[PDB]
RNA sequence: UACCCGCAGAAGAAGCACCGGCUAACUCCGUGCCAGCAGCCGCGGUAAUACGGAGGGUGCAAGCGUUAAUCGGAAUUACUGGGCGUAAAGCGCACGCAGGCGGUUUGUUAAGUCAGAUGUGAAAUCCCCGGGCUCAACCUGGGAACUGCAUCUGAUACUGG
RNA sequence: UUAGCUAGUAGGUGGGGUAACGGCUCACCUAGGCGACGAUCCCUAGCUGGUCUGAGAGGAUGACCAGCCACACUGGAACU
């Protein structure tokens, strides 16, 4: 019922006394389509084995995101080691406007309308981390209402 | 020499003469004082193709402006038909 | 400014029936659908994200017989209009005369619709039009010419109109070979095999 | 030297929130008390009290909710090296209306939401979220 | 109801006329920092009652020389 | 930097440098071959690349590359040159246009004919 | 003249680029680090999907490509919106004029700041709602916009005097 | 990697001159005037509404259409 898709696959190497030892890495994102999204990173000698490992890694380490209506509550800015991510909620019907890694993360999470831009490095492993960081730190008016002790007359 | 004239606009074979008061030494489509109305020679017969601002024309004519022949014809036909 | 090459190569490339043929016969019997055109049509290589977006765009263009420049103008018109870009684009593609003539069934396909519209054999509100991509306003009446009334192909398409599923927003009178455009569709009547979302992000790269 | 005491105020809240301090203390001023009043009316701080006469000191009692700081991000916009003033129709909306922007207008120091309905606009002192 | 400008005088060495400098704050068009410019205007004056530095009221008038087009109205500072 | 520093000295914009200065904003430029010869490419390429020293109409002497199979560019032949560098040739920053002026199209060419000035075969 | 009608017959009407990856689309023959290709990485020294041809396909279409030029992507001059221990980047150190900035309270001013109004901000253009060329481009009515400037009246929290 | 520039030059009286104010001009008087908020000198350039691009800020640009300016083989002058 939940959706899963593969971000990128990369071949890595570890040289030994005999020579190189080739390996394959898989970055995947798993989301239920509501705002519960996670990512998994796995390593294996074979591409099917590597992608499978990332699949179970993503089912654990799931997070929850509070969405308004298929979109973000407010503009959000997610920063990881070398990647800067700016996402802001857009109007209905505008669709998803984001880079490769961010679009997959966003679409499996369940955000249909969003304007998202990536600054800094565009390494898939780090932009996915930055995107997850933004969806965390974004908040909901009811949790803010309890946070400030001011009820929900703000909106 | 202040005159109320027709400035030709619109595409070719479909004129959209533009009634405007202007100094007579300016170009036909050049600088003007103030737009007054329009006149559409196509005359589609489904919707009105002419609307003129008669009160501004009066403020100009009775002050010392001048009417061209076509604009004068427009004034008389608008009055008789409306 | 049209397509003149083989018809079912288009239906083959996107792998689905594109209604280019009249439908008097089974499309499977007429041609092998599960194969792509060409000597490599045996293989089905892994198609990328850009590939699937392009295939969706080309699928819509080949259903409606519209070229790329025309279609890009429709998208800009769709994006300018208030509402949602995906079904706005689909709504313009419906209002073309080819589609409305074809959908009301005076032409077996858009190509008969194209001949009928472009050969001055279609009147709208009693006015003769021969432009394929003339938008149809709601409450407009499209009828066959009295000269064109006595041609075999038009009456032949009326039976195929029944053979397929009737459009709810078009009211036809085959007794005098006429039809009425009550209003535009709402994207709930149209086929769901068209993913209009991919179109927006193809043209919004 | 000391050239932005309002920036000092905002930094003390931020550092107190990060370090989970119950209270902060800092020399008082009229604009400082006005900003503290705005935060108190808005629900971002527990309570402020002014003590002393020759050298006043604001003792602010910070606020917490579960294990997280109440103030996600507090920052200064108008600064001594760059003054920022905004009109009525260009007041910013920090975090789409779920945060506040302290605004010094002619009537008094107050939030953007209240200034936008009073129809004043003015200087943008701080963003609180 | 008459258009007037403030300033402070910078020189009075020339006779029957003074130079005044109008100060103003203007937003920088690009960087948004309030910089201050200066508008040094030559101002005609009778009786030579403007010194150095004293604030001055001036008004635009008809041209009186090559560079002078402004005249005194009132003075509000005196005796350094 | 600081806003004050930026008011004193604004952001200087990077000045863009053309890769084909001898064209000087012209799509093509006419010249005459002042020398026609072949030169070896830098490694890891190995060939006999057909090039020509050409003096242009604006007095800019520059080398250009003769694309395609077979040319009849003698010395002093007047041709048209266009932009485009040959990577494995240091300094050869222009391509000769085939099918224009004295330069002739590549014979027995059936694909990409417009890029080599080859008329359609009478078939 | 647009336009309308009558005539005869599929009869007068499809090309260009590309197919190694970036990027949609693959095989065979020739050739053998040669000929050549190439925007970037690069390909070719005997199974070359990268060269030349041919079949197949793809994209656009009365056009298609190449070159030139502008902006974008380039947050790659970063005002919005960047950095300076080691990647480029903290003056060898200090004093100091101009300049930039400035603790805290009261009064006053109203220069910055903000609110209102008035006059301007030509038309065309751009945008919105319509109208007319059979559609469209095109033309066109009204509106919005041009929130920039100037003046007058007012507010005094912040900055300045 | 242009730091000083100015002698009708800056101002005043008086005469003349212009449709009109004005060193516009002349005689005399004073020693002023501009400049690091870039004077002076050097290179380039018609300006604008707009156009192209950009999410915006902005960057490039000023062909067609409209406003203004300046020129009419080169230099100068007046006449009507
Ligand atoms: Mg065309
Ligand atoms: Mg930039
Ligand atoms: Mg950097
Ligand atoms: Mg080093
Ligand atoms: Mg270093
Ligand atoms: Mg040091
Ligand atoms: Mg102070
Ligand atoms: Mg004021
Ligand atoms: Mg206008
Ligand atoms: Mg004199
Ligand atoms: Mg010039
Ligand atoms: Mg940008």
């Amino acid at each position: 019922e939940l959706q899963e898709k593969l971000i990128a696959v990369n071949r890595v190497s570890k040289t030994v006394k005999g020579g190189r030892i080739f390996s394959f890495t898989a970055l995947t994102v798993v989301g239920d389509g509501n705002g519960r999204v996670g990512f998994g990173y796995g390593k294996a000698r074979e591409v099917p084995a590597a992608i499978q490992k990332a699949m179970e890694k993503a089912r654990r380490n799931m997070i929850n995101v509070a969405l308004n209506n298929g979109t973000l509550q407010h503009p959000v800015k997610g920063v990881h080691t070398g990647s800067r991510v700016f996402m802001q909620p857009a109007s209905e019907g505008t669709g998803i406007i984001a880079g490769g890694a961010m679009r997959a993360v966003l679409e499996v999470a369940g955000v249909h309308n969003v304007l998202a831009k990536a600054y800094g490095s565009t390494n898939p492993i780090n932009v996915v981390r930055a995107t997850i960081d933004g969806l965390e730190n974004m908040n909901s008016p009811e949790m803010v209402a309890a946070k400030r002790g001011k009820s929900v007359e703000e909106i | 020499m202040v005159t109320i004239r027709l400035a030709r606009h619109g595409a070719k074979k479909r004129p959209f003469y533009q009634v405007v008061v202007a100094d007579s030494r300016n170009a036909r489509n050049g600088r003007f004082i103030e737009r007054v109305g329009f006149f559409n020679p196509i005359a589609s017969e489904k919707e009105e193709g002419t609307r003129l601002d008669l009160d501004r024309i009066a403020h100009w004519v009775g002050q010392g402006a001048t009417i061209s022949d076509r604009v004068a014809a427009l004034i008389k036909e608008v009055n008789k038909a409306a | 400014a049209r397509y003149l090459g083989p018809k079912l190569k288009l239906s083959r490339r996107e792998g689905t029936d594109l209604f280019l043929k009249s439908g008097v016969r089974a499309i499977d019997t007429k041609c092998k659908i599960e194969q792509a055109p060409g000597q490599h049509g045996a293989r089905k290589p892994r198609l990328s994200d850009y590939g699937v977006q392009l295939r969706e765009k080309q699928k819509v263009r080949r259903i409606y017989g519209v070229l790329e420049r025309q279609f890009r103008n429709y998208y800009k018109e769709a994006a300018r209009l208030k509402g949602n870009t995906g079904e706005n684009l689909l709504a313009l593609l419906e209002g073309r005369l080819d589609n409305v003539v074809y959908r009301m069934g005076f032409g077996a396909t858009r190509a008969e619709a194209r001949q009928l519209v472009s050969h001055k054999a279609i009147m709208v509100n009693g006015r003769v039009v021969n432009i394929a991509s003339y938008q149809v306003s709601p409450n407009d009446v499209v009828s066959i010419r009295e000269k064109a009334k006595k041609q075999s192909r038009v009456k032949a398409a009326l039976e195929l109109a029944e053979q397929r599923e009737k459009p709810t927003w078009l009211e036809v009178d085959a007794g005098k070979m006429e039809g009425t455009f009550k209003r535009k569709p709402e994207r709930s009547d149209l086929s769901a095999d068209i993913n209009e979302h991919l179109i927006v992000e193809l043209y919004s790269k | 030297s000391m050239q932005d005491p309002i920036a000092d105020m905002l930094t003390r809240i931020r550092n107190g929130q990060a370090a989970n301090k119950a209270a902060v203390t800092m020399p008082s001023s009229k604009l400082k008390v006005a900003i503290a009043n705005v935060l108190k009316e808005e629900g971002f701080i527990e309570d402020f009290k002014v003590e002393g006469d020759t050298k006043p000191e604001l003792e602010l009692t910070l606020k917490y909710f579960q294990g997280k700081a109440v103030v996600e991000s507090i920052q200064r916009v108008s600064r001594p090296g760059l003054r920022i003033y905004k009109r009525k129709d260009e007041l910013p909306k920090v975090m789409a209306g779920l945060g506040i922007a302290v605004v010094s207008t002619s009537k008094g120091v107050m939030t953007d939401r209240a200034a936008r309905q009073a129809g004043l606009g003015g200087e943008i002192i701080c963003y609180v979220a | 109801k008459i258009r007037t400008l403030q300033g402070r005088v910078v020189s009075d060495k020339m006779e029957k006329s003074i130079v005044v400098a109008i100060e103003r704050f203007v937003k920088h068009p690009i960087y948004g920092k309030f910089i201050k410019r200066t508008t040094k205007l030559h101002v005609h004056d009778e009786n030579n009652e403007c010194g150095i530095g004293d604030v001055v009221e001036i008004r635009e008038c008809r041209p009186l020389s090559k560079t002078k087009s402004w005249t005194l109205v009132r003075v509000v500072e005196k005796a350094v | 930097a600081t806003v004050n520093q930026l008011v004193r000295k604004p952001r200087a914009r990077k000045v863009a440098k053309s890769n084909v200065p001898a064209l000087e904003a012209c799509p093509q430029k006419r010249g005459v071959c002042t020398r026609v010869y072949t030169t070896t490419p830098k490694k890891p390429n190995s060939a006999l690349r057909k090039v020509c020293r050409v003096r242009l109409t604006n007095g800019f002497e520059v080398t250009s590359y003769i694309g395609g199979e077979g040319h009849n560019l003698q010395e002093h032949s007047v041709i048209l040159i266009r932009g485009g560098r040959v990577k494995d040739l240091p300094g050869v920053r222009y391509h000769t246009v085939r099918g224009a002026l004295d330069c002739s199209g590549v014979k027995d060419r059936k694909q990409a004919r417009s890029k080599y000035g080859v008329k359609r075969p009478k078939a």
